[PDB]
């Protein structure tokens, strides 16, 4: 369900909190599955603040619940890899 | 390949040297000592030596991993 | 004591799942290792 | 199978401290981090002995700890950042006794690694940001400020990842309530891998980068950057503000620069050497342990240098620049890893081996009985102010608590007379080691006996005002004696009780006068031996008595009490109230009173006719039993005690029956408990009230909160039960046998035997069965070698006057070990000393000495393969023994006779080897395995004849378990290797290889086929053999978090299960038992998977993290953590026996079990 393109930042996570559209709700931010959803979504810039306020971390949809990590990514602890927000290139 | 993994440690392609590699793993490997506080006490108690001259040690074998390079 | 189908009072179960008072508790307990139930582990239990 | 593995004891040797006001007040807690399990104190500094606050296990080590306070913050929050990358920032709340975690800010992967930051971790001192760096190319600064409510504002951390820039130390400078700062001695080692000759690299120069960062511009920069030609091995940091200049103190070999960021002058103190130091000049002096104790204005030093001695430094900067830090030598310290001087008399000292030291303050800091060594106090550039080793005239060391850590040998057995093992942890380096043997039995903390085998020992003080009991009255039929508890109990004519006739109880009831219940009835007995007895109810002795704090009810046989009630004086009148029960009654206690009440409530004698009677012994409601707990078998005792409070009768059957004791009549509920008659009475065992139900399986049932639960304790076995207080412990169990009392804590004696050199392997002889240790103090100077030091300073310094004198007195007495550090260095000098320590007595019944650059690699004293059963110990010396790096002369091993049957070490000869024989052992001849090269020889004790040497080895030979032509060794690559030795064949052939690579640095042979290994990453690896170039399968693994030195399969505990125990080097003591009920160790796996949920690890890396972070863990159950789901909060426990699908109750039974099958 992935693209080889659109990295999103590969920059450490911070306060700021990543934000599920409708469209794409209820998947894992990287694995895209649906088990035991354990970790908050931190996108590490103003991909939060500023224009992208409560918004898609994924596809760009208006962002309406906390983005998660599954716990099959934190098994290998996925979730320390950065912000998972999506800037086009 | 990404930017931020090949700024991370541990980067390496068919290119790296293997003398490099060896000295990378060596740098590690003090890093880790370092880190590790059973090891490092290990090390420590092994002789009648202290964990700051320990940790002068292997802030020295950091840079002597790069020391003698190719 | 159910055979006995007399009155009940301060009642206490064993191990077994055999209901019965107290102190028939304590004299299955001093009697025998198994209850009157099914002759199950009870392990002599004169408990509450 | 599955292994329900139990740390038995914990380590001693702390990895980290930290000390602030974090207790949230005064109190300074100061927490000692053993590495995954920490211990906070903040006890009361006048009492002089170290009592923790608390106890946190976060299941991770911490790479870097510290403990800061935020900007009016009272509370130091303690920041650890571990090698997962959740580096927790905790406050802590001590009225939980608990750090709640206040952030847990997430950096990366698991692991210290080279560029996973958190390895150095420090804050600003105005709390406002944290500093945690990797090895190298890798920082961050988290804004963690303070927000509205006092919460942790943290922000985004600002990355200083700098390439190759190495820092050695960085700590956090005080720059007040401006832009704060952080200097980080930071070394750019790109240049020596761009300078192939390495030229760069020896032109490399450390600079302390002190960097900036502006709060209102939130950005970092390196503000100032002092480079330093010497490298910096530690750095402490002078208190900017009031508290002094803004600089750092750089610490070299005896040159300690101190500077600002700005104007100010490099001081370089001379760090003040020893007045004749033996020690010889390649180690630099240099501050191992820096502490800056501050005062309300300035701040004084406290430093060790390489001798480690205590110098207490002032500060005449005069707010201008660095000009002055009189470092004078206060006092001399001993081989301390760490320490940390805070204020009100308190000065922990953290010691590597040894005892580590809490001090309380006596002077002023800067009494100096040795000389002082200014920064603006002129030499010559050569030595310093000889400062010799001085009295402790500064401090005082009030608590030396003694620990394990680095336990290198152990020997466990049950050779001594004891109600547990003697286990002996031999440890310590060089002069300051010691074999400490630990015998528990199971609180056997203090040895105490009461005075023969009376009928009660009560305590019949002076009055009610005595707590201590200063007299209590053993007393039997035949006479009568005064025992104080102190643990010095003894006979004594002082009881006062009139205890010459059968006192059956003897207490101090009233305000001075203590009832006495005897054949003359009730007595009231003041602090002499005055009793005015009144007749009790008929003219037979006392057979119960319900005694209060006013009406004491003394029932004979009958039932008949008679109220001894207290008069206007405080004496025991027997009133005219006396009423009889249903039969005689055997034993009585009565309820505490109210503080309005003006009796007791509930008074209860235990009738022959299976009741308890209780009344009110209020002398409105006196000689009035209402209440009637009606035993379920014939009572042989009563206690009424509080927690509304419970009356039980106690039987000589397996029956209890328990009653609401009050005025109104409860239901008497019968639980039950060695077919003995119970003696339930008054006890006292952690705060909570007591009925034992005395057994020869003593149960206690405990009426903790108005609810009696019955249940035995682990203790030695017994007869009766009773209560326990005295010196050793407040509250306990003793159960009390023929003149024994087993000591129930609801701790193990050790004494230090020491040894010369730092131990290298314990072993016993064959003949004496005695400890025939073998202690090598490698890589430093022997005392052969330190006496012809001595001498030759001698003879160098008496070339002169009074420097003869100085010579002689050098040579005479150095700094010594536990005074002033042990003067010791050289690199191939070794210390070897063989030590045969009684089989009873720690002292040595025999010492021998080898050569100045030996080493004593092993100990092996048993019978000889060439001659007979006689003792012939084989003992390798490896000379010329230089650890880094590989150089050594040769191994010599030492055949002796062991004369006195191995009680006087008398070497007969040796045989020499190019390598190190670290393996002797009989093989059906004797294999040596000397390194690579394993040869079978006769044991003789002149020479040794090879037959067959196999060297197809691959690097050398840890350890070979031989179970009868097998033998399996260790290796440094090799986990285990299993050769079948067949010496009937003369011949090795390698029947199992092995695949995992790992450096198994223990061995432990569990069946014909099972081999385990202590890897050197921490890791404790059981493979079996497979059946009928092959390995052999992991069967089971764990990682314990720490280096494991020994491991051994064999059932450690009195009985219970086959377990396997495992001895660490930093003190912790480990049980693995292998669980065949497969329903139990399911249930303690949904116990698991219930408690990894409901109780999450504070470090941030998981149990599973713990348990395989080197390699995966498999067949292993988590012990430690179902103790942390015992120990897991109410509402979390019924969500945790919800989870598991079980009562709370039945889990807590289930891990009780589980501890004592052991
Ligand atoms: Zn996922
Ligand atoms: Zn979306
Ligand atoms: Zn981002």
């Amino acid at each position: 369900k992935h693209h080889p393109d659109l990295i999103f930042c590969r920059k450490q996570a911070g306060v700021a909190i990543g934000r599920l559209c409708e469209k794409c709700d209820g998947k894992c931010v990287i694995c895209d599955s649906y088990v035991r959803p354990c970790t908050l979504v931190r996108i590490c810039d103003e991909c939060n603040y500023g224009s992208y306020q409560g918004r898609c971390v994924i596809c760009g949809g208006p962002g309406v619940s906390d983005a998660y990590y599954c716990k099959e990514c934190t098994i290998q602890e996925k979730d320390r890899d950065g912000c998972p927000k999506i800037v086009n290139l | 390949l990404e930017h931020l993994q090949s700024k991370y440690i541990g980067t390496g392609h068919a290119d790296t040297t293997k003398w490099e590699w060896l000295v990378n793993q060596h740098r590690d490997s003090y890093c880790s000592y370092m880190g590790h506080f059973d090891l490092l006490n290990y090390f420590a108690i092994a002789e009648n030596e202290s964990k700051a001259r320990v940790r002068f040690n292997l802030m020295e074998k950091m840079l002597q991993p790069c020391g003698p390079p190719a | 004591c159910f055979i006995c189908r007399q009155s009940f009072q301060n009642p206490v179960v064993t191990k077994c799942r055999h209901y019965f008072c107290e102190s028939c508790a304590l004299q299955h307990f001093r009697t025998t290792p198994r209850c009157y139930v099914c002759d199950q582990q009870t392990n002599g239990v004169f408990n509450p | 199978m599955f292994l329900y593995n139990l740390t038995l004891q914990r380590a001693t040797g702390i990895s980290f401290a930290i000390h602030g006001n974090f207790s949230g007040t005064k109190q300074q807690e100061i927490v000692v981090s053993r590495g995954k399990i920490l211990e906070l104190l903040r006890p009361d500094p006048n009492t002089g002995k170290v009592h923790t606050l608390l106890t946190v296990e976060v299941f991770g080590v911490i790479r870097s700890l510290m403990a800061f306070r935020l900007t009016g913050g009272t509370k130091d929050y303690i920041v650890v950042g571990s090698d997962s990358g959740r580096i927790v920032i905790l406050e802590y709340q001590p009225s939980k006794n608990m750090f709640e975690k206040i952030h847990q800010e997430t950096f990366g992967k698991s692991g210290c690694r080279r560029i996973v930051p958190g390895q150095f971790l420090a804050v600003d001192p105005k709390g406002r940001a944290v500093m945690i760096s990797a090895i190298e190319k890798q920082k961050l600064v988290y804004i963690l400020n303070r927000d509205a409510a006092a919460r942790l504002t943290i922000s985004s951390p600002l990355e200083a990842h700098k390439a190759n820039t190495l820092v050695y130390h960085v700590v956090g400078v005080d720059v007040g309530f401006e832009n704060p700062m952080f200097a980080c001695l930071e070394m750019d080692y790109e240049e020596a891998d761009n300078d192939p000759t390495g030229e760069a690299a020896a032109n490399t120069q450390q600079t302390l980068t002190f960097y900036e960062l502006d709060l209102g511009l939130n950005h970092v920069v390196r503000k100032y950057s002092e480079p330093l030609e010497e490298h910096g091995n530690f750095l402490i940091t002078v208190p900017g503000g009031s508290d002094g200049p803004s600089g750092v103190l750089i610490c070299s070999e005896n040159y300690i620069t101190y500077k600002n960021f700005g104007d100010q002058p490099d001081i370089r103190c001379p760090i003040p050497r020893r007045r004749n130091d033996l020690d010889d000049p390649e180690r630099g002096m240099i501050f191992v342990c820096s502490a800056t104790h501050k005062t309300k204005s300035m701040f004084f030093f406290l430093a060790q240098t390489e001798q480690g001695d205590i110098f207490k430094i002032t500060l005449e900067t005069d707010e201008d620049m660095v000009t002055e830090i009189r470092l004078k030598y206060f006092d001399t310290v001993p081989v301390a890893a760490a320490m940390c001087v805070l204020k009100t008399g308190f000065l922990f000292v953290a010691s590597e081996f040894g005892n580590h030291y809490l001090y309380q303050i006596a002077h002023l800091g800067d009494d100096d009985e040795e000389p002082e060594f200014s920064s603006a106090m002129p030499l010559e550039e050569g030595d310093t102010f000889f400062f010799q080793p001085r009295p402790l005239k500064n401090l005082v060391l009030v608590d030396e608590l003694d620990s394990l850590s680095p336990i290198l040998f152990c020997q466990i057995a049950d050779l001594a007379n004891e109600d547990t093992p003697q286990l002996y942890v031999a440890c310590g380096r060089g002069p300051r080691s010691s074999l400490r043997v630990l015998r528990h039995g199971v609180s056997e903390m203090a040895v105490s006996e009461l005075p023969g085998n009376p009928n009660a020992v009560w305590t019949v003080r002076r009055h009610i005002e005595d707590e201590f009991d200063a007299y209590i009255i053993v007393s039997f039929v035949n006479a009568t004696l005064v025992l104080s508890i102190g643990e010095t109990v003894e006979e004594v004519t002082d009881s006062g009780f009139l205890g010459t006739t059968p006192t059956l109880s003897c207490s101090l009831l009233g305000d001075d006068a203590l009832v006495q219940v005897y054949p003359d009835g009730i007595r009231h007995i003041r602090a002499d031996k005055r009793v005015n007895e009144w007749k009790t109810p008929g003219k037979k002795t006392i057979v119960k008595c319900a005694v209060n704090q006013r009406q004491v009810v003394i029932a004979l046989t009958g039932g008949e009490l008679v109220y001894f009630e207290m008069d206007p004086s405080g004496q025991l009148n027997e009133y005219t109230e006396r009423k009889e029960m249903s039969a005689d009654v055997v034993c009585m206690s009565l309820a505490n009173v109210p503080p309005g009440e003006q009796r007791s409530r509930f008074l209860a004698v235990g009738l022959v006719d299976n009741t308890v009677r209780i009344i009110s012994l209020d002398p409105s409601d006196c000689l009035q039993p209402l209440s009637m707990q009606a035993l379920p078998a014939q009572p042989e005792s009563l206690c009424i005690v509080e927690m509304f409070l419970y009356l039980n009768i106690g039987l000589q059957n397996g029956v209890l029956l328990r009653t609401v004791l009050d005025p109104v009549t409860g239901d008497l509920s019968d639980t039950r408990t060695g077919s003995r008659p119970v003696k339930l009475f008054r006890v006292r065992m952690q705060g909570q009230e007591a009925v034992l139900a005395m057994s020869s399986r003593s149960w206690l049932s405990y009426s903790y909160q108005s609810r009696f639960h019955l249940t035995p304790l682990s203790y030695e076995t017994l007869e009766f039960a009773s209560g326990f207080a005295s010196e050793q412990c407040p509250e306990g169990i003793v159960a009390i046998s023929t003149n024994t009392l087993r000591i129930l804590a609801l701790v193990f004696n050790q004494v230090a035997f020491p040894l010369q050199y730092t131990p290298r392997k314990f072993v016993i002889h064959p003949e004496s069965n005695n400890l025939i240790i073998i202690e090598t103090d490698h890589n430093a100077y022997t005392e052969a070698t330190k006496a012809q030091r001595k001498q030759q300073m001698a003879e160098e310094m008496v070339e002169a006057e009074l420097a003869a004198e100085m010579a002689a007195a050098f040579l005479n007495e150095n700094l010594p070990e536990s005074i002033f550090g042990a003067p010791k260095a050289g690199n191939g000098q070794w210390a070897s000393v063989i030590r045969v320590m009684n089989p009873i007595q720690g002292n040595t019944l025999d010492l021998v000495q080898l050569e100045q650059n030996e080493a004593a690699f092993s100990v092996a004293v048993c019978r000889f393969s060439n001659t007979g059963e006689d003792w012939y110990v084989l003992v390798g010396v490896a000379k010329d023994l230089i650890l880094n790096p590989r150089s050594v002369a040769g191994g010599f091993v030492y055949t002796y006779k062991l004369v006195n049957n191995g009680e006087k070490l008398e070497f007969l000869h040796k045989t020499p080897v190019e390598e190190v024989p670290a393996a002797i052992a009989p093989f059906q001849r004797v294999l040596i395995g000397v390194g690579k090269l394993l040869r079978v020889y006769d044991l003789g004790k002149k020479k040794l004849l090879r037959k067959c040497e196999n060297k197809h080895i691959a690097n050398y030979i840890s350890g070979i378990q031989t179970i009868g032509h097998r033998v399996i060794v260790s290796d440094v690559q090799e986990s285990f290797i299993w050769v079948r030795y067949k010496r009937n064949e003369n011949q090795l052939i390698i029947f199992a290889d092995d695949t995992y690579p790992r450096w198994v640095t223990t061995a432990s042979l569990l069946d014909y086929d099972t081999v385990a290994g202590a890897d050197k990453f921490g890791n404790i690896c059981v493979v079996r053999l497979p059946p009928n170039s092959q390995k052999a399968e992991v069967i089971m693994n764990y990682h314990v978090g720490e280096t494991v030195l020994s491991l051994q399969k064999t059932t450690l505990i009195p009985g219970g299960s086959e377990s396997l125990v495992y001895t660490t080097l930093s003190g912790g003591i480990g049980i693995l038992v292998p669980f065949t009920s497969h329903e139990d160790h399911d249930f303690f796996q949904h116990v698991e998977m219930h408690l990894r949920s409901e109780h999450p690890p504070l470090c941030g890396r998981d149990h599973l993290s713990f348990r395989s972070y080197y390699f995966p863990v498999k067949n292993v159950i988590d012990g430690d953590l179902c103790e942390q789901f015992n120990s897991m909060e109410p509402n979390k426990q019924k969500n945790v026996s919800e989870e598991l699908d079980r009562t709370p109750p039945e889990v807590s039974k289930k891990l009780e079990d589980i501890r004592t099958r052991y």
